[PDB]
């Protein structure tokens, strides 16, 4: 079956380079013009370059052109794509894609149908030291019906961490948004999670953060302070 | 009878850079040599090992088709002799050779209107090539005494620079498309020649 | 260097109608051959995208017929004859006439029900944000629709910018609601400073703007 493997990814401080390859697998690989997409994150798609049956490249995007290099190697079955002095706007994943129409097949040669997707990587660059989440409580606004209280984990990199709410049980109600960046690079996310107000002096509700890289998983008990 | 494709080869959109210059195979097919010495777009045909006008009766073991574009004025560098620059760090030809070498003038294709970049040639190399050994990884290149730790100062320069291209330049420097063909006759059954 | 658009920007769909989107472009893409060189491509919730139309109106390989594309020069539409609940998504339309070639902004498709009303909620930076310096407040909406609201943060009146973010999660698979949360960050030299602070959400099923304020010093 078909098969297009890319590899590469990894944190890069600005101002360095990297080398994404692709390797396919499954049809013959010099019919067929491929292409590189990234796809910022929470954005739409972007094209970035591609290449032709031949090895001519055709063409890079526009804010990109001056950087960005990409090679072939029919021999080998593969695309690789060197990439030079790198800014903070270059975070992305990176699909390498195939065309559809095989060459002579039909006025002039394919290029289009983007059509088989291999699972992108997660290229990402900042300067920042690795850093631990710093949690903080959201008590109820203590006002009828139901309230709402959350926890808020800030200044953490990198990514994913993860909140859960009464150990795991608790998950009717439960709200946890995606990672928004800030300024310094360091993110910032929350959870909240609606219980009745009439049963929030009493009870107990604990969110627990779990953070992998720093190899941690703290608990916050969130009760009303008045 | 069924003819082989030359055709894609030499009508193709895009030509590859001279230093990943592109290596097709062909086999299993009757090629007709008559319409690549006959045609009057060419302007360098060439051959070393056999003269054009006997080559519909000499039977192959396999053919190989090197395609690329290089500058103007440095077409006098596709030569088994003749060193050079090009023929040193991006192509260089088997001093035994028995081919041809094709190469004709694309002013209007390959040249945009304010200045082309797919195009880029090799520079800076550790050594000279060796026949037909094809280098398209890249790495951050050194001057002379000093570490190189991934930056470009007076040390380690990136070695690919990008053509122009220009399209009011002189004849000397517009781009010239190349089309190397080397045949082959190794201890295997003839497949390949003409009619 | 050509750009495109797409027309709507986000449409509510449900299941068991046709919808139609519209693609425009700036150079007419019919080329010497006579075809048309536009594709539609589709992504759906967390997977790699998918190709749909290729090469103006020639259905793709694999996909059902339930796919309708039309349209030459400057106009391109794309009409679904029977939505399911598996056509949800983002879809773009991309040229291949003159290098680079572009994406569209993109339309956002979602399953769509009756309207909704935010509920809103305010929270305030705790004690462990007065040790600290930097002070954080957070604007909570939940269960509204559809996707489209807005936010003021206001401090005396003076309305600020820059500063504040916002983020929203995704529909909620059974009630199809969405969830919005906001936050202002600043330093120790000014939040100890102004009085009164209010979040000011705009929607469209509330008669007018609610503003949700709190004072300092309780
Ligand atoms: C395409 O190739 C054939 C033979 O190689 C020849 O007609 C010519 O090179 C091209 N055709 C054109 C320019 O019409």
């Amino acid at each position: 079956q078909v098969q297009l493997l890319e590899s590469g990814g990894g944190l890069v401080q600005p101002g360095r380079s990297l080398r994404l390859s692709c390797a396919a697998s499954g049809f013959t690989f010099d019919d067929y013009a491929m292409h590189w997409v990234r796809q910022a994150p929470g954005k739409g798609l972007e094209w970035v370059s591609g290449v032709s049956w031949n090895s001519g490249t055709i063409g890079y995007a526009d804010s990109v052109k001056g950087r960005f290099t990409i090679s072939r190697d029919n021999a080998k079955n593969s695309l690789y794509l060197h990439m030079r002095s790198l800014r903070a706007e270059d975070t992305a994943l990176y699909y390498c894609a195939k065309a559809v129409e095989m060459v002579r097949g039909l006025g002039a040669d394919p290029e289009y149908g983007m059509d088989v997707w291999g699972q992108g990587t997660t290229v990402t660059v900042s300067s920042a030291s690795t850093k631990g989440p710093s949690v903080f409580p959201l008590a109820p606004s203590s006002k009828g019906g139901t309230a709402a209280l959350g926890c808020l984990v800030k200044d953490y990199f990198p990514e994913p961490v993860t909140v859960s709410w009464n150990s795991g049980a608790l998950t009717s109600g439960v709200h946890t948004f995606p990672a928004v960046l800030q300024s310094s690079g360091l993110y910032s996310l929350s959870s909240v999670v609606t219980v009745p107000s009439s049963s929030l002096g009493t009870q107990t509700y604990i969110c627990n953060v779990n953070h992998k890289p720093s190899n941690t998983k703290v608990d916050k008990k969130v009760e009303p302070k008045s | 009878t069924n003819l082989c494709p030359f055709g894609e080869v030499f009508n193709a959109t895009r030509f590859a850079s001279v230093y990943a210059w592109n290596r097709k195979r062909i086999s299993n097919c009757v090629a007709d040599y008559s319409v690549l010495y006959n045609s009057a777009s060419f302007s360098t045909f060439k051959c070393y090992g056999v003269s054009p006008t006997k080559l519909n009766d000499l039977c192959f073991t396999n053919v190989y088709a090197d395609s690329f574009v290089i500058r103007g004025d440095e077409v006098r560098q596709i030569a088994p002799g003749q060193t050079g620059k090009i023929a040193d760090y991006n192509y260089k030809l088997p001093d035994d050779f028995t081919g041809c070498v094709i190469a004709w003038n694309s002013n209007n294709l390959d040249s945009k209107v304010g200045g082309n970049y797919n195009y880029l040639y090799r520079l800076f190399r550790k050594s000279n090539l060796k026949p037909f050994e094809r280098d398209i990884s890249t790495e951050i290149y050194q001057a002379g005494s000093t570490p190189c730790n991934g930056v470009e100062g007076f040390n380690c320069y990136f070695p690919l620079q990008s053509y122009g291209f220009q399209p009011t330049n002189g004849v000397g420097y517009q781009p010239y498309r190349v089309v190397v063909l080397s045949f082959e006759l190794l201890h295997a059954p003839a497949t390949v020649c003409g009619p | 260097d050509i750009v495109m658009t797409q027309s709507p920007l986000s449409l509510p769909v449900t299941p068991g109608e046709p919808a139609s989107i519209s693609c425009r472009s700036s150079q007419s893409l019919l080329h010497s051959n006579g075809y048309n060189y536009l594709d539609w491509y589709l992504q759906k919730p967390g997977q790699s995208p998918q190709l749909l139309i290729y090469l103006g109106s020639n259905r793709a390989s694999g996909v059902p017929d339930r796919f309708s594309g039309s349209g030459s020069g400057t106009d391109f539409t794309l009409k679904i004859s029977r939505v399911e609940a598996e056509d949800v998504g983002v879809y773009y339309c991309m040229q291949a006439l003159q290098t680079p070639f572009t994406f569209g902004p993109g339309t956002k498709v979602d399953i769509k029900r009756t309207v909704a009303a935010p509920s809103v909620f305010i929270f305030p930076p705790s004690d462990e944000q007065l040790k600290s310096g930097t002070a954080s407040v957070v604007c909570l909406l939940n269960n509204f629709y559809p996707r489209e609201a807005k936010v003021q943060w206001k401090v005396d009146n003076a309305l600020q910018s820059g500063n504040s973010q916002e983020s929203v999660t995704e529909q909620d698979s059974k009630d199809s609601t969405y969830s919005l949360s906001s936050t202002l960050t600043l330093s120790k030299a000014d939040y100890e400073k102004h009085k009164v602070y209010a979040c000011e959400v705009t929607h469209q099923g509330l008669s007018s703007p609610v503003t949700k304020s709190f004072n300092r010093g309780e």
